[PDB]
């Protein structure tokens, strides 16, 4: 739960260090959706 | 038109929010604190040798 | 100085590995360079690792072979390594021992000094006080190399680094023409170079770029190619670092030293390490490691009162792209500034794939200013700067905003990016560049947009620059 | 059958010639009374554990994990002992098992097992957890000889397609799985859908059998046609079409 389920080792840290880039990527990309939404939201309720 | 496409985009603006919201405050402490686990890991082994 | 008859042994108490083991030697001294002579005829030389009263112990360098025990020369010089340097090797071609190889003559040694060099001290130390160009508009316009500043170079196998080097070697020089061509002419400017840990390939490929370029008149190149003895990549270093030394402070001239492939030197130190029986450190590494790359690159600077200086551009590769690697972390450390390229780039087919986003520097801020240049650079690098993050930014909004949603502005954005990355970036192998050229481009790269977007320049050069 | 036990309890060093003894007999029986014969070796963990016992006795020095660097060697001293013979007629058919710690498949006694030997099975725990049993996982298992093992007349025509296709099956069946657990179903479309509904049938007929339940291979394609037909012929790339003229309709 607080801990993905893997043996420690060094290939393991390449590919939980790719998952966490992975992870800001799509959060990342993820708020520039929510910009757009936010923006069609307000402009839609301007006048 | 502009009512009902105000009345979706509130639900789909929810959607989203809750997704990025959900990606944010779960996975990544998981995979920060499973990362400090493996360095430290790493040091004992090496240590030991 | 020296007078005194060598001595020779024909004692051999056992050999192991990498080295030999002999003893009854009279009154031996530490880093003591050897000779050896072997059954069949062979000449080899060597260095003295270990002494302990009557014992010694000499680390061969061209590696043990064949060597018997009661038939085997050992002759001693009682010196340790001295350099020949002299101000003639330019034009040169050179292994990593230091014997020449372009089928000319041994060097004609003008003066004598030690291979480690003495440091140099801080009291006596100049601050940088004007730029240079390398001959890539990316890295002069975005990015200043001071007289006497230490910037690397990162890279990963696979990447063309050694072509960059190539590029940097064959168009190096300086900019004090601002003012005149005629006082310009007077040109004090040479560059030295050290291949080391390079495959065959490259080797080649570096000699022929060398000579083709048509200013060998002023290079200085040394060779080390990965058959060669292990432990000639640890000496390699030394003597270029004497060379330029002995270059720059007897000669007052404007040396720049470019070197390749630190991590081949590492792993050779590595290896002298394990051989010398040595605790290892940290991730096999020696743990002196931070000392030995200070010593071999804090030679450089300014000297107060001499007119010259030394300016150093090592480049390294990091394992698995790993920014945090020991290699690239301890030369960040000791170093000022990092250049970067990126994967990415490059596999947009886009030469020199350099990524400036990461790129930083130290003394940008004093390298450039007016008279040494144009009073409209810093502005520029701001500029650009700020316009292409802004840019790849908003690529990556406009990937699902949808390019309906976006505004002109926008489209002028992107139209930034795409010229920025055609034009200013890619040069190609042999446009060479100068810095006024490069902030021609930079100004009509600016040109689309109106001054009201560019935040970053004053209007006083605004009324000035931007209506052209 | 010839049996050799060495219980837990048992002094600990002779584990290292036990299995020798056994490849000696089975050696004599394969090349001396010309007969086909079947080894089982078990609980390899052991067996490197009482290299380890003797080695650190000796203060040698040590390999990766408190193993000898040598252990490639020993193993491979001890499986390539197999196979067949110009002029003979017997075989050795060796089949080992051996556990893992802690189903950590880069520990280095399975490394080595799955470097010298052909490959593996891999006895899996999850599906163990679902009360599966046989609780094997196709994906990870490997088995060199089979691409050449099988063909017209040795087994049938129509046997590696079968086999090529379900692999694939089940590979994009687990990225589904794993696609899922990112998103859901919201994002997804009917065809995850199916490829769901194939792992789970898939499990259901393919892979559970029983204490007693003796297949035979005909029958085991048939299954294996019969799971295939879950999907359209078109989608299938793996499998030509010739195949697919013959034995897809019904």
């Amino acid at each position: 739960k607080d801990r993905i389920e893997i043996f420690p080792s060094r290939m393991a840290q390449t590919i939980m260090k790719a998952r966490l880039k992975g992870a800001q990527t799509g959060r990342n990309l993820l708020k520039k959706k929510s910009d757009a939404l936010t923006l069609r939201f307000r402009q839609i309720l301007k006048k | 038109s502009l009512q009902t496409s105000f009345v979706t985009l509130d639900e789909a603006i929810k959607i989203t929010n809750r997704r990025v919201n959900a990606i944010e405050h779960v996975i990544i402490p998981r995979i920060e604190r499973t990362l400090a686990y493996i360095i430290t890991e790493l040091d004992e082994r090496e240590r030991e040798e | 100085y020296l007078s005194q008859p060598r001595l020779t042994y024909k004692t051999v108490s056992g050999v192991n590995g990498p080295l030999v083991i002999l003893d009854h030697v009279k009154f031996p001294r530490y880093a003591e360079i050897v000779h050896l002579t072997l059954p069949d005829g062979t000449k080899r030389s060597g260095q003295v690792l270990e002494v302990s009263g009557s014992k010694a112990v000499v680390q061969v360098f061209e590696g043990t072979s064949g060597i018997d025990a009661k038939k085997t020369s050992c002759e001693f010089t009682g010196d340790i390594l001295r350099t020949p340097v002299s101000e003639d090797m330019l034009g040169r071609v050179f292994n990593g021992s230091g014997k020449p190889i372009d089928r000319g003559p041994v060097v004609l040694a003008e003066d004598f000094l030690d291979i480690m060099g003495q440091p140099i001290n801080p009291q006596c130390r100049i601050y940088p006080e004007e730029m240079i160009q390398t001959g890539i508009s990316a890295i002069d316009g975005m990015n200043s190399i001071a007289r006497g500043q230490k910037i690397p170079i990162f890279s990963a196998a696979g990447l063309p680094h050694n072509e960059i080097a190539a590029q940097i070697c064959r168009q190096a020089g300086l900019v004090k023409k601002s003012k005149d061509v005629v006082d310009y002419s007077e040109e004090n400017f040479a560059i030295v170079f050290a291949a080391m840990g390079v495959n065959m390939e490259t080797a080649r490929f570096f000699k022929s770029d060398f000579e083709e370029n048509g200013s060998m008149d002023n290079v200085c190149l040394f060779l080390n190619l990965a058959n060669d003895p292990t432990i000639e990549r640890i000496i390699t270093p030394r003597l270029a670092l004497t060379t330029a030394e002995f270059l720059a402070y007897q000669c007052e001239k404007h040396v720049l030293v470019i070197l390749t492939d630190m991590s081949s030197y590492a792993e050779a130190l590595r290896e002298v390490s394990a051989a010398r029986e040595e605790v290892p450190g940290r991730r096999g590494f020696p743990g002196y490691m931070y000392t030995d790359l200070a010593t071999i690159y804090e030679r450089a600077g300014r000297v107060e009162g001499r007119n010259g200086s030394i300016t150093q551009i090592p480049i390294l590769t990091m394992p698995n792209d790993d920014i945090t690697h020991p290699i690239p972390d301890l030369t960040g450390y000791i170093t000022e500034g990092q250049i970067y390229v990126d994967r990415q780039l490059h596999n947009r087919q886009i030469y020199p794939p350099i990524n400036v986003l990461p790129s930083l520097s130290r003394l940008m801020k004093s390298a450039i200013g007016e008279g040494m240049t144009r009073k409209d650079h810093a502005d520029v690098s701001n500029q650009l700067y700020a316009c292409y993050a802004i840019g790849k930014d908003v690529q990556a909004m406009k990937a699902v905003v949808g390019e309906e949603a976006l505004t002109s502005d926008d489209l002028l954005y992107l139209e930034f990016l795409q010229k920025f990355e055609k034009n200013f970036i890619t040069q190609g192998p042999y446009e060479n560049r100068t810095v006024y050229e490069t902030l021609d481009i930079g100004w009509q790269l600016l040109r689309i947009f109106p001054k009201e977007m560019l935040k970053r320049i004053p209007q006083s050069t605004l009324s000035e620059f931007y209506p052209r």
